[PDB]
C-alpha cells in the first residue's frame, strides 16, 4: 500500500538534505556464472527456479523498477554465498550492480550500505515533511518567493492568553491551506507548559486529500 | 476563558490586492458592535418543459454574502481621548478606492474568537458606509458620531481552488472492507468524485485479474 | 538556544476533567511490571507512557481509543512472562487485591480481560467448558465488588462449545454479565504481516461509552458499525444456536452488505423470561437511577429525621425523574405510570424505623423495550 | 564517486545528458540535479560567446 | 401520545442529488421552531378573444412551494454546551454549494409526526 | 498607584471607616486592570485581593504605633518565549 | 518614483516588493537593478539608497 500511497502523493527529497555512498565493490571476485555454479555442484534443477525466484522478490523490495539481468558467484565463497547482481532500471540503458547474500527455503540477503544518493520521502512522509519545513521557514527567506512560509515569529514574546492561543490556531489554519494543498488539518491543540512557563507546545493532527 | 478575562476589540484590516499581500492599513474598534448580521441568498429558476409535467427549478448563480455592522465613536466621555475626526478619517480611507488599482480595498474583519461562517474572518469589500454625527462641541467639533458598515464577500482564489480540491479530490483512496463488491465500492469510493465511477472503470485502474480480485484490509483508489 | 519557534516529537498531557458514565478497566499481563494501582489513561499517547507498545494489551486499548473511547482503566496483572495456560489466568483473576482496587476506584463500570484469546481452543472436551464457566463466575465476582460494574465477555471460539456453555452456565449474577461472539480480525498488522485476532469487548466498550453520550443510557448500543475492524473470524451462518428468546444468548457480532461489521445483540445472561434485567440498557438506566439517588441521599446523612427532612428529598427526586421521563428516558403517558417515589411516617416507614436511624425511600419505574424483531403482515384492501 | 555513481564515466554521463530518452525518468535525482544546473549555465556560455 | 412523551426534534438533512442517493450530512435543531409557514402560489392569464364574450382565464405555470423556519441557538444557559459557532457552520455548509456538483445541496426537513 | 492612594490616608484617624474607603478605592482600581488584561485569571479573586483590617493584616500593637499595613497580591501574565509545535497523523 | 533605503540582510527581490509596493504596477529585480547601475543582483551595502520608476 506505501507504493499506492506513493504514487498518489509523489516523491522527492527528504528533508534536511542527507548523502549516501555506497561501499565498494571488488568487481575482482565475481567472475562465474550463478546458474552454472549451482548445476555444477549437483543442485536441483527445481530448486535453480526457487533461488532465481528468491533473489528477484528480493531485488524487487529493495528497488521495484529493477530487471535482472545477471548474476555472479564471490570465489572467495564456495558453499554463506557473495552475489553480485546486475540489473537495468526499467527500459532504459543504465546498469547497476548490488552485492547480496544467498543462504541455501533459499533466502537472499542485500548488503546494508549499498545505495548511493539522496534519501527521499515518499507519500505520507511527503506530506508530513512538507509540512514541518512550512512551519520553519519564515516569510522573507526564501530568494523570488518572499511570501512563502508560516510566520510563527510574529508571535513570539505576546502574553500568553486565550487571545494569543486563538491567533496562533487560526494563522495555523490560514497558511496551511494556502500553501499545502494535499493535507487537511482536524485539530489544532495549544497548551502552556507546565515545567516550561514561557513555552507553548502546539499539537496539530493532519488527513490526507481523498483519505477515507 | 481559559486564562485572563482581557475584552477583545473587533479590527478592520485593508489590502491593495485579493491575496492580502499588501497591506494597506489597519483600524480597532473603541467600541465593539452589539449585534452582526450575516445575509446569504441563492436564485433559482423555474424549468419549463412543453412535454415533461415534471415539477423542478435550476441554480442561478447567487448574489455574495452581506454582512453588517454599526461603530459608535466617542470623545466627550472620561478615558475618550482618540478624537472623532481620526478614526473616521481612518475608517473611510480603508473602505476607498486606492489610488494605485483604481478599484476599492479588500478588506479583513476580525473579533476574537468570533466565526465568520467557518474562518476566523470575514473577507469582503465596502459596498455602503453612512456616517451621522449628533454632537459637537463649541468649536464644531464632533464629539459623538455613528457609522453603519456593510461588506459583501470577496474571497481569495487560492483558498477557495484548495477547499474546491479538498472535498472534491482528484484521486480518493477506499479500504475493503468484509462481504463488499465491486459495485459497492465504486459507489462509495465515487461518492467524493466529481463524475463518479462505474465497476469496470475502478477495476481497470486498480489491475484487477477478475472483479472479485481484492481481499478485506485491501486498499484501492479511484481516479477521475 | 535563542527564543524561537522549533519542532518537537515530545508530547504534553494536560490534566482532563471530563466525566463519563461508562469507564471500562482492562485487566490483564502488560508488556512491563507496575504497582497495584489502576492507571488512569486519556489517550493513546498516556498507555506509551506507562507501557511499551507492543502485547496484546498494547492493541485492546488501541482498538478502544480508535472507536471513539476516551477514558479508560489499566490493571496489570504481571509481566507478559508469567503467561502460562488458561487455569493459571483463572486464578491471577480470582486474587483478593482485585477487588479491592476496583471498588477503591469510583470511575471504574465496566470490565474487560484481553488475555482470554491468548490460550489455544482446538479441544471441545468438557474440561474446557468448565473452564469457561469459572472464568464467567471470576469475572462476574469482581462486578459484584461495587453496585453498577457490568463485565464484558467472551466466549469460546467453537459455536457449539459456547452454545453448551450458555445452556449449562448457572448463577445469580447473570444480570450483571454480557457475552459477544465472535472474534475480530482488526485492522492492525504484526510482524508476519498478518493480522491480529482482538476481542469484541475492546471496541463495545468504546461504543458504549460514546453511545451514552449521543443517544442516551436508555438507548440500546446495538446495531453500530465497528471501526478498525477487517472481518469477523467466523460467518453469521455459525451462530443459529447462540440466540434463545426464553433462555440464555450472546450478542452476535456480524457484517452487512454495505453496512460493515456491526453489533447485533443488547441481551445479558439473565435467561429469566419475566426478569426485568434482559437488555444491557435496561440494567445500565437502573443503575444511572441508583447512583443519582445515591448522590443526592448522601446530602441526608446525619441530618434530623422529621418530615420536613422528607419532603426535601421528595421534592428534588420527584424533579429529577420528570426530567429524565421527558427526554424519553422511561416509558408512560402519564406522569403517575413513569415513576413514582414514596417517603413518609406511614407510606414506606414506621416508627421501629425511625428508632433505628433509617431512612426509607420506595421508587417505582417503567422502562423501554428495544425492537428486536419486526414483523410485517400484507392484506389486499376490501375496496 | 558521489556524483559518477560506481563504474560511470563522464562518457557515458555525457551520452545521457543529450538523450533524455534513453532514461526514461529513472536517472538518480541528484544527477538530474547536476544535468538541470548544466542546462542553467548554458544561458550564460552562449552570452559570453557573443 | 401513545408509548412516551418525549420531545421530538426538527432535523435537517443533505444531499448531492435530487433523488437523496449519497448523504452529505445532517444537523438536529436544538430548539424547536415555534411556527412554520407554508407558501402556495400559482398565476393565470386572462383569455382574450375578438369574437367570444367569455371570461376565462388559462392557467401558467406556479412558482414552487417556500417553506420558513427560524431557529435559535444558545450557548448561555446551563446544559448548552454545544458551540454555537460549530452549529452554525454545519446549518450553512448544508445549505452551501457542492464543490462536486456546483450546486446546492438538496434538502429534506422531518419533525416527528 | 497604591502610593499615590495610600498618600491621601496619612494624618487620617485609623479606624475601620477609613480602611473601607481605601479597600474599596484599590479592588476598583486593581478590578479596572484585570478586565484590561492586565492581571492573570479566569476569576477575580485569582487575579488580586486586598486584605486591610485590624485582625485581617494588623494588631492592636500596630495601631499603637500608628502603622496602617495592607496586603496585596497579585497574578501576572507570562511572555510567549518559546512555541513548539508536534505534527501527527489523523488515525482515520 | 519612489525611493528606498538598503537596511541588513535585504535581496533585490524583497528590496523591488517594499520600493514596488507603492507603484501603480509594481517592479521586478531585473528592471530594479537596471535603473539602479547595480554591477550584480548583490551590487549594494546597507544605508544605500535605491530609486524605482513606474
Amino acid at each position: 500500500t506505501n507504493k499506492i500511497l506513493a504514487d498518489i502523493y509523489g516523491r522527492g527529497w527528504a528533508f534536511p538534505p542527507q548523502f549516501f555512498i555506497g561501499e565498494r565493490i571488488p568487481y575482482e571476485d565475481y567472475s562465474s556464472d550463478l546458474n552454472k555454479y549451482l548445476s555444477e555442484k549437483k543442485i536441483e534443477a527445481e530448486q535453480i527456479v526457487k533461488i532465481q525466484a528468491c533473489i528477484k522478490e528480493s531485488v524487487m523490495c529493495y528497488d521495484f523498477h529493477a530487471k535482472i539481468t545477471s548474476t555472479q558467484v564471490s570465489k572467495q565463497t564456495n558453499l554463506p554465498l557473495n552475489i553480485l547482481v546486475t540489473y537495468t532500471l526499467g527500459d532504459s540503458e543504465i546498469s547497476q550492480k548490488i552485492q547480496g547474500v544467498l543462504r541455501v527455503p533459499p533466502q537472499f540477503s542485500i548488503k546494508d550500505n549499498s545505495r548511493t544518493g539522496i534519501a527521499i520521502a515518499e507519500g505520507t512522509q511527503n506530506v508530513l515533511q512538507s509540512i514541518n519545513i512550512l512551519f520553519l521557514t519564515e516569510p522573507g527567506e526564501r530568494i523570488m518567493r518572499e511570501d512563502y512560509g508560516c510566520g510563527l515569529n510574529d508571535y513570539l514574546f505576546a502574553n500568553i492568553s486565550d487571545e494569543l492561543m486563538t491567533d496562533i490556531q487560526t494563522h495555523i489554519e490560514e497558511r496551511v491551506l494556502r500553501y499545502e494543498p494535499r493535507a487537511e488539518i482536524t485539530s489544532i491543540q495549544v497548551n502552556q507548559r507546565t515545567n516550561l512557563p514561557s513555552t507553548l507546545h502546539v499539537q496539530v493532527t493532519y488527513a490526507l486529500r481523498g483519505s477515507d | 476563558s481559559l486564562i485572563e478575562r482581557g475584552l477583545s476589540k473587533l479590527t478592520l484590516t485593508a489590502f491593495k490586492d485579493r491575496e492580502g499581500k499588501i497591506s494597506v492599513g489597519s483600524l480597532q474598534a473603541m467600541y465593539n458592535p452589539d449585534a452582526i448580521q450575516l445575509d446569504y441568498q441563492t436564485h433559482y429558476q423555474q424549468d419549463e418543459s412543453v412535454n415533461h409535467t415534471r415539477k423542478s427549478s435550476h441554480y442561478v448563480s447567487s448574489p455574495p454574502a452581506g454582512l453588517s455592522l454599526v461603530l459608535l465613536f466617542d470623545a466627550s466621555m472620561p478615558g475618550n481621548n482618540i478624537p472623532v475626526e481620526t478614526q473616521l478619517t481612518t475608517l473611510k480611507a480603508l473602505c476607498a478606492v486606492d489610488p494605485s488599482t483604481h478599484v476599492p480595498h479588500f478588506l479583513k474583519i476580525k473579533w476574537g474568537k468570533m466565526r465568520w461562517e467557518n474562518k476566523s474572518y470575514f473577507a469582503g469589500r465596502a459596498s455602503g458606509l453612512t456616517i451621522n454625527y449628533t454632537l459637537f462641541d463649541r468649536d464644531a467639533t464632533p464629539l459623538r458620531a455613528s457609522a453603519t458598515l456593510s461588506l459583501v464577500a470577496d474571497e481569495s482564489f487560492v483558498i477557495q481552488a484548495t477547499e474546491q480540491q479538498l472535498k472534491s479530490p482528484p484521486v480518493t483512496t477506499v479500504s475493503v472492507t468484509d462481504m463488499l463488491t465491486l459495485p459497492l465500492i465504486a459507489l462509495g469510493a465515487g461518492a467524493s468524485l466529481a463524475s463518479g465511477i462505474d465497476y469496470l472503470s475502478l477495476a481497470w485502474q486498480n489491475d484487477l485479474d477478475n472483479l472479485d480480485d481484492f481481499t478485506p484490509g485491501q486498499t484501492l483508489q479511484a481516479q477521475e | 538556544t535563542q527564543p524561537s519557534v522549533t519542532i518537537t516529537e515530545n508530547l504534553i498531557f494536560p490534566k482532563q476533567n471530563d466525566s463519563f458514565i461508562g469507564i471500562p478497566v482492562f485487566i490483564g499481563y502488560t508488556s512491563s511490571p507496575v504497582d497495584k494501582t489502576a492507571i488512569k489513561l486519556h489517550s493513546l499517547a498516556d498507555f506509551a507512557r506507562s507501557f511499551p507498545e507492543s502485547g496484546l494489551m498494547y492493541y485492546s486499548v488501541r482498538h478502544f481509543f480508535e472507536n471513539g473511547g476516551q477514558q479508560a482503566y489499566v490493571l496489570s496483572l504481571g509481566t507478559e512472562q508469567q503467561l502460562s495456560d488458561f487455569s493459571s489466568l483463572i486464578t491471577a483473576l480470582q486474587q483478593a487485591w482485585l477487588a479491592q482496587t476496583i471498588a477503591a476506584e469510583n470511575d471504574i463500570t465496566l470490565i474487560i480481560t484481553p488475555d482470554v484469546i491468548r490460550f489455544d481452543q482446538t479441544e471441545i472436551s468438557d474440561t474446557q467448558r468448565d473452564l469457561w464457566l469459572q472464568l464467567w463466575q471470576s469475572v462476574l465476582n469482581l462486578c459484584k465488588s461495587r453496585r453498577g460494574i457490568m463485565g464484558l465477555l467472551d466466549a469460546p471460539d467453537d459455536p457449539t462449545l459456547a452454545a453448551k456453555c450458555l445452556q449449562q452456565f448457572s448463577s445469580a449474577d447473570r444480570q450483571w454479565g454480557v457475552v459477544y461472539w465472535p472474534l475480530l480480525k482488526s485492522a492492525y498488522q504484526d510482524n508476519t504481516q498478518n493480522p491480529i485476532v482482538l476481542s469484541p469487548t475492546a471496541a463495545v466498550a468504546a461504543v458504549i461509552q460514546r453511545n451514552d453520550n449521543q443517544q442516551g443510557v436508555w438507548t440500546a448500543p446495538a446495531n453500530i458499525a465497528l471501526s478498525k475492524v477487517i472481518s469477523p473470524v467466523r460467518a453469521y451462518i455459525e451462530a443459529n444456536a447462540l440466540f434463545n428468546p426464553d433462555g440464555t444468548s450472546l450478542n452476535l457480532v456480524r457484517s452487512f452488505p454495505g453496512k460493515g461489521i456491526r453489533i447485533w445483540g443488547c441481551r445479558t445472561l439473565e435467561n429469566t423470561h419475566d426478569s426485568p434485567w434482559s437488555y444491557i440498557q435496561t440494567r445500565r438506566l437502573v443503575s444511572y437511577i441508583e447512583a443519582y439517588m445515591t448522590q443526592l441521599g448522601r446530602a441526608f446523612v446525619f441530618e434530623p429525621n422529621n418530615a420536613i427532612t422528607w419532603m426535601k428529598f421528595k421534592g428534588q427526586a420527584h424533579n429529577w425523574l420528570r426530567q429524565l421521563w421527558l427526554k424519553g428516558g422511561l416509558r408512560g403517558t402519564q406522569e403517575d405510570q413513569a415513576f413514582e417515589v414514596l417517603l413518609g411516617v406511614d407510606e414506606s416507614m414506621r416508627e421501629a424505623d425511625l428508632r433505628a436511624g433509617k431512612m426509607i425511600i420506595k421508587i417505582r419505574l417503567a422502562v423501554l423495550i428495544p425492537a428486536e424483531f419486526i414483523e410485517l403482515n400484507l392484506t389486499f384492501d376490501t375496496r | 564517486s558521489f556524483y559518477f555513481i560506481q563504474e560511470n564515466t563522464p562518457e557515458e554521463l555525457e551520452d545521457i545528458y543529450q538523450h533524455a530518452n534513453k532514461a526514461d525518468g529513472l536517472l538518480p535525482p541528484h544527477q538530474a540535479f547536476v544535468f538541470a544546473f548544466l542546462k542553467l549555465l548554458e544561458t550564460s556560455n552562449r552570452l559570453l560567446n557573443t
